[PDB]
RNA sequence: CAGAGGUGAAAUUCUUGGAUUUAUUGAAGACUAACUACUGCGAAAGCAUUUGCCAAGGACGUUUUCAUUAAUCAAGAACGACCAUAAACUAUGCCGACUAGGGAUCGGGUGGUGUUUUUUUAAUGACCCACUCGGCACCUUACGAGAACUGGGGGGAGUAUGGUCGCAAGGCUGAAACUUAAAGGAA
């Protein structure tokens, strides 16, 4: 039949740019395209669902987060700013396949937890049967009861290190990759265990709004503006 | 199984592959392929009627460089199967004395010089 | 140019013999692509890397499948077949199709073939370089050959064998190399159709209507002369 | 000084989709899959309609302000071949020689983690 | 915003009442990827996410206990009116009442005495080495009569046929009682 005329929607096309929460380095992302605030559906709230994939490397100006990307929510529109919050984390698929290998086990853990905010998050962590150096047959197997001891000790002190922190004191926590250290520090003790990750973290509940610890985690801001001239 | 054309390029699949779309129909075979394509077919039909002892006539060749084929060889064969078993490749299997049939047999010529296993072995 | 890329496989702990001796010529077939690679050989890794000299945006993924298909132990010139455009990987799984251990390494010892006729005439005719190899298919070639061999292996892993698709192979092979006909379909020259479903039981459904409860517990067993006498 | 959009490349057989998206990926700049660029409907995949739908996609991403593009190539993925058809790299080499600039090229096809094939 | 599947090409199909692609979220039914092995467990068919409960089982350790309670199998028992489905398909090997081994691996135990571990919260690892018991396999060796879901003709490769049973040729069709139209074929 007859389909329709074109009329070009990059007229009516509105530029955020999104500011991330200040437990990172460099906060300016990049920019988003929104349709024009009009009346019936404003742009500021055709916004503030929409979460970014961003990468860690991109957002701590380092190469050795070049995995670990992470997803920041846009939460409150200020003055052309998308003032993000953290969504979750996870790592690229092509850093979980370039760590496994044939001849370990992979232990891999998960746990539901609520923060010292209402956050409720499910935290995944992996890690790896190492062999010692001077170990000789080719294996190094676990015995399944050291799986789920490690499995339980995994459980454990991860979720000692929620409860005992916020999304910001967590998000800082898990930047430079300490929440291994304490596993692996934890878990010397049954199996060697190399490079235990953290690899995904999901935000299941939110509690509410608080724009005061929003802007509290970025910092302050109000505007008087312009004036018109007549 | 009765169709002759399919089951003759199953069985020389490996010396087609050794000697090369490709072609695999007579009429259309270049050299060193079609001498030992219809030598492998002529093998295979007078297998059945003829003796045992006068159809697969081995090369005459000097026992101290004859036996040094045969240990190479094998050498060869055992590297290529041990490598293959420490990967995951499954292989395809062979009966117990024979040796097993790698691409430098189809390259080198070797099993008119070797035959396909020790028949003093197999004898005893 | 780009900013970073770099992937990385690792490799078992006896292809290390092999990939030292062939190392120098990765380098090679790599630096004329102005792309980095470390062999390490106490992690056992295999590493690519873009470096500031590449201008190749995508070379730096076929260099990630060259080093795990070193990995997964093709060898170096039919590995090295990977860095040109027309070629490319493909790894089918098998192993989620049947039940039984005897029923699966039979499939797919069918699937390699008495001799290795089978898969030698698969790799003539899709043009590709196939490894059977655990309960998995790795393959290299051109699409057309890839897309060919995975139906294949597919249908190997269901009932129907290999040499009937070999067949179907050889006969589409001089059914595409004459001008006309090449519009219609070769479902009549195909003799893969086989209609063979042509069996249905009609019995009258005595027992197999409702027989034999299930009861847990055992029966009384019938005891010896010496017991009936005591 | 960049502006970064992102590539979504999904080149299977039978077709390629070059879609570059903003960071977000909720608002799209030039979609132009492989099979509206130049059809005999087969293909739709080659190298040849990859490069003209990723030099059109350039083309208005040039237009909107784009600079750059994050890239993420994937296959069909499933249950089925997870490997990329032959017009993702044809689609990314076109789209770096139309004076975009390339980063962060990622694999993002969806491994089906124990599937439903049986 | 104009195509998407799919194919060797196509097509049935979906699609400007927005398909395919992208992002957020929900629901459903399965399934347990890579780790995954000539490894483990189970009487066999079989069994792969976490945690808990319920009973079970095996090997080892034992200066515990009972005291012949035992081994094999015909018979018998346990396991194995709606929506409609595949199995085999190239294979292998010399058997048992039978001697020694060798490397690797799984579970337990003993000893050694180094490194990872570590400390006055409980107990508890990992690796290396030797020995030992029991397993799944593999590579070899030495030595023995190892005899006394039922229905079957007689080797392989061929050759001939004045026998018996069949199937099959002719000859332009129309067109025969009719030297007969139209039309078609052939050359």
């Amino acid at each position: 039949g007859q389909k329709k005329r074109v009329v070009d929607p990059f007229t009516r096309k509105e530029w955020f740019d999104i500011k991330a929460p200040s437990t990172f380095e460099n906060r300016n992302v990049g920019k988003t395209l929104v349709n024009k605030s009009t009346g019936l559906k404003s742009a500021s709230d055709a916004l503030k669902g929409r979460v970014v994939e961003v990468c860690l490397a991109d957002l701590q100006g380092s190469e050795d987060h070049s995995f670990r990307k992470i997803k920041l929510r846009v939460d409150e529109v200020q003055g052309k700013n998308l003032l993000t919050n953290f969504h979750g984390m996870d790592f690229t698929t092509d850093k979980l396949r370039s760590m496994v290998r044939k001849w370990q086990t992979l232990i891999e853990a998960n746990v539901t937890v609520k923060t010292s905010d209402d956050y409720v998050l499910r935290i995944f962590a992996i890690a790896f049967t190492r062999k010692q150096a001077n170990q000789v047959k080719r294996h190094s197997y676990a015995q399944s009861s050291h799986i789920r001891a490690i499995r339980k000790v995994i459980s454990e002190i991860l979720t000692k290190e929620v409860q005992g922190s916020t999304l910001a004191q967590l998000t800082s926590k898990l930047i430079p990759e300490v929440i291994n250290k304490e596993i692996e520090n934890a878990t010397k003790d049954i199996f060697p265990l190399q490079n235990i990750h953290v690899r995904k973290v999901k935000l299941l509940k939110q509690p509410k709004f608080d724009v005061g610890a929003l802007m509290a985690l970025h910092g302050e801001g109000s505007g008087e503006e312009k004036g018109k001239k007549v | 199984q009765n169709d002759l054309e399919l089951q003759q390029f199953l069985r020389e699949s490996h010396l087609l592959s050794a000697f090369n779309g490709i072609v695999y129909q007579d009429d259309q075979v270049i050299g060193k392929a079609r001498s030992r394509t219809l030598e492998m077919r002529l093998n295979r039909l007078s297998r059945v009627n003829g003796h045992q002892d006068k159809i697969n006539k081995l090369e005459k060749v000097p026992m101290h460089i004859r036996r040094g084929m045969i240990d190479k060889h094998v050498k060869r064969i055992k590297k290529y199967e041990q490598e293959a078993a420490e990967g995951g490749i499954v292989l395809s299997k062979v009966k117990k004395g024979q040796f097993r049939k790698i691409e430098s047999t189809y390259k080198k010529d070797i099993e008119r010089r070797i035959g396909g296993s020790i028949k003093a072995r197999d004898k005893e | 140019f780009a900013e970073e890329s770099s992937f990385m496989t690792l490799f078992p702990k006896y292809r290390e013999s092999y990939l030292k001796t062939i190392w120098n010529d990765v380098t090679r077939a790599l630096d004329k692509h102005n792309i980095a690679c470390v062999l390490d050989l106490v992690e056992g890794s295999m590493t690519v890397k873009t470096t500031r000299k590449t201008y190749d945006p995508a070379i730096i993924l076929k260099a990630r499948d060259l080093i795990k298909l070193l990995a997964r132990s093709v060898p170096f010139p039919q590995a090295v077949k990977i860095l040109q455009d027309d070629m490319a990987c493909d790894v089918i799984k098998i192993g989620n199709f049947v039940t039984n251990k005897e029923r699966f390494v039979k499939r797919r010892q069918r699937l390699v073939g008495p001799n290795g006729n089978t898969l030698k005439a698969l790799e003539l005719l899709t043009k590709c370089y196939i490894l059977v190899q655990g309960n998995t298919v790795s393959a290299m070639g051109p699409f057309k050959g890839l897309k060919e061999v995975r139906r294949v292996v597919e249908d190997c892993m269901k009932n129907i064998h290999p040499i009937y698709h070999i067949k179907e192979l050889m006969i589409k092979r001089e059914l595409a190399k004459r001008p006309e006909l090449a519009n219609e379909d070769w479902s009549r020259f195909l003799p893969m159709f086989k209609k063979r479903n042509v069996a249905r039981k009609k019995p009258k459904k005595i027992r197999n209507v409702e027989k034999k409860v299930y009861t847990p517990f055992p029966p009384a067993q019938l005891p010896r002369k010496v017991d009936l006498e005591i | 000084s960049q502006v970064f959009g992102v590539a979504r490349i999904y080149a299977s057989f039978n077709d390629t989709f070059v879609h570059v998206t903003d960071l977000s990926g909720k608002e799209t700049i030039a979609r132009v899959t492989g099979g509206m660029k130049v059809k005999a409907d087969r293909d739709e995949s080659s190298p040849y309609a990859a490069m003209l739908a990723a030099q059109d996609v350039a083309a208005k991403c040039k237009e909107v302000g784009i600079t750059a593009v994050h890239v993420k190539i994937r296959a069909t993925g499933g249950t089925r071949t997870k490997t990329p058809g032959p017009g993702g790299q044809a689609a990314l080499r076109a789209l770096a020689r139309s004076g975009l600039r390339i980063g962060r090229i990622e694999d993002v096809t969806p491994v089906p983690s124990d599937s439903t094939r049986k």
